[PDB]
């Protein structure tokens, strides 16, 4: 059994636009929930459903609506999107009265941003930085640093690719994208990641290192009439070869 | 029906003990208590459920849960802190609703920050030249002005750059 | 497991003609629950009749008490009509005063 | 000695949606609470004087807990219909009996928990309150998952704990009704059935509790040939009644003597016709 | 009082 699947992973919205968050569970659960996680507040229940057909208002139902069509699927509707509704959304399910002591099974969560203007939506500028001679000489190891700057929303997935195959060993990516201007609420973000490999591996020029940043921005249906390039869901990258 | 996790953020040294406090408050006679782990990644991980009736103490590896029914608390202690224990931990309480369907209220959550102890303290700052145009570069701090940005240290290395 | 109901029709206190008593019909030892019960006064369905809540004996067989505040007469005949899945037709029991 | 019992009844109505659930509570032979899923109040309601004093937090707790059970019974009707591979379009009855006993010292004696499907034993909690007894293979499935979940620990917690706590409370609160033993109001009636026979009927009226023993004696010796007892029937005022009849030869009524035994009576009675 | 609703049902 898969559990509680939920889509999309990320999404940006213009203030006033509509969208429907999608969630399904294959564990034949009676109860299904839609929670709302924000910095400072806890998990606040928007809407719940105690069985196919019926739904019910939770703690913060205002600005949302839900469809328990069949058992498997519980939908969350945003008719008019508000900057307020910029949050992380988790779908969840519980077995139901058959098992009262059942815990909540959560989905992998949707990250939603709702800006006034979509011209505040930028993709990242990615750049890979070659390791220090001082580091190699001192430690006998080489630390590549990757840097994505000036992207909004904070919706990115950073990955390291060594000779065309993705690596996980020796990687450290920042958990939180930081605001380049903390003072501003619509502040463009920056994310860094390091890849620590042996000095031997760096100084071999047959080894190709690529930093990859999957950016989640506009869809093609979103209208765009600005001088620069449309900031659609793209993959910005930066590479560097080895060298002795 | 109410659940209070006293502590907002709690940092601790690596391999030190730490107790995540959860005080609950309900008129329900038969209820169920839960602990959830949320690592930085973001997923909510079910740890343990306690039944209102069962005994107070339970030991499951480095995890241990004291359930004091009389003080109306359910405290969660992690002995010998691993850096991976760094996460936001949630305490929840399930009781019957007016409909006859157990729904649960959560605490606001406690953030655990397990700082690695500096067994080898050789702080070094290295400068790294950009792959393309060498004019732009970045700095890297190991083993420990608004125009300047510094990333939160991940594991131990922090990244600093300026335009 | 379909059990046919035992029926007793009796009064609360020793019946004295022209003294407001209580007529009782005690259906016991039946299954399932779903049962129809009428208190008849000369074959006529008494309107306001009250029944106790659904309990069962420690053999899982149900029992109910149907009562109405009646005044017994010399010539008046009272009875209890009970229909059930186990019965092919309603089983009427006449109220004997003994 | 004293006892508390609750009797849940849950019946499926395929076609007419939600199954009907009825719950009733007894202390000894006195009902004091009830709940009906069809009743518009949607609340546990009082059925004895001495429980009405309980506050609204009591009635909300009772309501929330007993409703939660109905919702479980509703799914369990589905589960067992599955287990036995029974028709979608069939009314089925899950009855649950549970409760505790206290001794004269006011200490726990034993607890009960028994489930029945269509009025036959399904599963029962054993006297040690740590192990179950299944009636068939379907119940053997329930038994396993209830063993794995340690469900028995829940039931034991109530029966050894909050059952006896609140049984004691009730037996005190309404001691004037519950600990009061009304002795039986007895008489004997004569019914000639021929010109050389007659029926002596020995009555016992308005007694609590229902536990009683009516026995016929002829010239001192126990006489059960032609004896005819009837089921202890309720008066419908908290009290009970029961009569024992015997067929006797005409003009031998004096020989036959009825003997009534009841907790309410200090010495057992002896009746005789005149 | 009543027993709490069964954790795991039949």
């Amino acid at each position: 059994n898969a559990g509680v699947t939920q889509t999309p992973k990320f999404r940006v919205l213009k203030t006033g636009q509509s969208m429907t968050l999608l969630c399904a569970q294959d564990m034949n659960h009676e109860y299904m929930y839609w929670y709302r996680q924000d910095p400072g507040m806890g998990l606040r229940l928007i809407h719940y459903s105690v069985g196919e057909g019926t739904t019910a208002k939770g703690e913060v139902p205002d600005g949302y609506n839900v469809s328990r069509l069949k058992k498997q699927n519980f939908l969350l509707g945003l008719e008019s999107a508000a900057p307020s509704q910029t949050s992380v959304y988790f779908c969840a399910s519980s077995y139901g009265p058959g098992q009262h002591n059942s815990p909540l099974h959560f989905g992998n969560g949707t990250r939603l941003t709702v800006t006034e203007d979509l011209n505040k939506v930028f993709p990242p500028e990615v750049a890979v930085f070659e390791p220090s001679e001082a580091e190699i000489s001192h430690t006998q190891k080489a630390t590549l640093v990757c840097l994505a700057t000036g992207f909004y929303p904070d919706h990115v997935e950073l990955s390291w690719w060594v000779n065309g195959k993705e690596v996980h060993s020796g990687v450290c990516t920042d958990p939180q994208p930081l605001k380049e201007q903390p003072a501003l609420n619509d502040s463009r973000y920056a994310l860094s990641s390091r890849l620590r490999v042996s000095a031997t591996f760096w100084q071999d020029p047959r080894n190709h290192f690529r930093c990859q940043v999957q950016f989640y921005g506009l869809s093609e249906n979103d209208e765009w009439t600005q001088d620069r390039a449309k900031p659609v869901t793209q993959i910005v990258s930066a590479e560097a070869w080895g060298r002795a | 029906q109410k659940v209070t996790q006293a502590q907002t953020e709690i940092s601790v040294v690596e391999k030190e003990d730490v107790t995540l406090d959860c005080v609950y408050e309900t008129r329900d006679t038969t209820y169920y208590l839960f602990w959830y782990k949320q690592p930085p990644s973001g997923e909510l991980v079910f740890l343990i459920r306690r039944n209102s009736f069962d005994e107070q103490n339970e030991i499951s590896g480095r995890y241990s849960w004291n359930f004091q029914k009389s003080t109306s608390s359910f405290n969660f202690t992690i002995t010998a802190s691993q850096v991976v224990d760094s996460a936001v931990y949630f305490c929840a309480l399930s009781g019957p609703s007016g409909a006859g369907s157990y729904q649960l209220t959560f605490g606001k959550g406690t953030k655990l920050s397990v700082i690695p102890n500096i067994q080898n303290p050789d702080p070094a700052v290295y400068q790294l030249r950009d792959s393309k145009s060498s004019d732009k570069s970045v700095c890297l701090f190991t083993d420990f002005d608004s125009d300047v940005y510094i990333t939160d240290k991940c594991v131990n290395s922090a990244v600093a750059w300026s335009n | 497991i379909q059990r046919t109901p035992k029926i007793q029709v009796y009064s609360r206190h020793p019946a004295e003609n022209g003294k407001s008593n209580f007529l009782n019909c005690y259906v016991s030892g039946f299954h399932p629950s779903d049962i129809e019960v009428d208190l008849l006064k000369n074959g006529e369905r008494i309107e306001k009749v009250e029944h106790s809540d659904l309990s069962f004996s420690k053999d899982w067989s149900f029992y109910l008490l149907y009562y109405t505040e009646f005044t017994p007469t010399e010539k008046d005949e009272y009875a209890c009509r009970v229909n059930h899945v186990t019965l092919s037709q309603p089983k009427i029991v006449k109220w004997d005063r003994d | 000695s004293h006892s508390m019992r609750y009797f849940y009844t849950s019946v499926s109505r395929p076609g007419r949606g939600e199954p009907r659930f009825i719950a009733v509570g007894y202390v000894d032979d006195t009902q004091f609470v009830r709940f009906d899923s069809d009743a518009a109040s949607q609340r546990m309601e009082p059925r004895a004087p001495w429980i009405e004093q309980e506050g609204p937090e009591y009635w909300d707790q009772e309501t929330r807990n007993v409703k939660a059970q109905s919702q479980t019974d509703r799914v369990d009707l589905g589960t067992l219909r599955g287990y036995y591979n029974q028709s979608e379009d069939g009314s089925h009855t899950i009855q649950i009996m549970y409760g505790c006993d206290v001794g004269p010292d006011g200490r726990f004696l034993r607890g009960y928990r028994q489930d029945a499907y269509d009025g036959k034993d399904y599963i029962a909690l054993n006297e040690d309150l740590r192990s179950w007894t299944a009636a068939d293979m379907a119940a053997q499935i329930t038994k396993r998952k209830w063993e794995a979940a340690h469900a028995a620990e829940q039931q034991r917690a109530y029966l050894e704990g909050r059952c006896v706590e609140w049984l004691r409370r009730y037996l005190e609160n309404g001691k004037e009704t519950l600990q009061r033993t009304d002795p039986p109001k007895t008489h004997m009636t004569h019914h000639p059935i021929s010109d050389h026979e007659a029926t002596l009927r020995c009555w016992a009226l308005g007694f609590y509790p229902a536990e009683i023993t009516l026995t016929w004696q002829r010239d001192g010796e126990d006489q059960t040939q032609d004896t005819e007892l009837v089921e202890t029937r309720p008066a419908g005022d908290g009290t009970f009644q029961k009569w024992a009849a015997v067929v006797v030869p005409s003009g031998e009524e004096q020989r036959y003597t009825c003997h009534v035994q009841h907790e309410g009576l200090p010495k057992p009675l002896t009746l005789r016709w005149e | 009082v009543v027993v709490g609703a069964d954790g795991v049902g039949k």
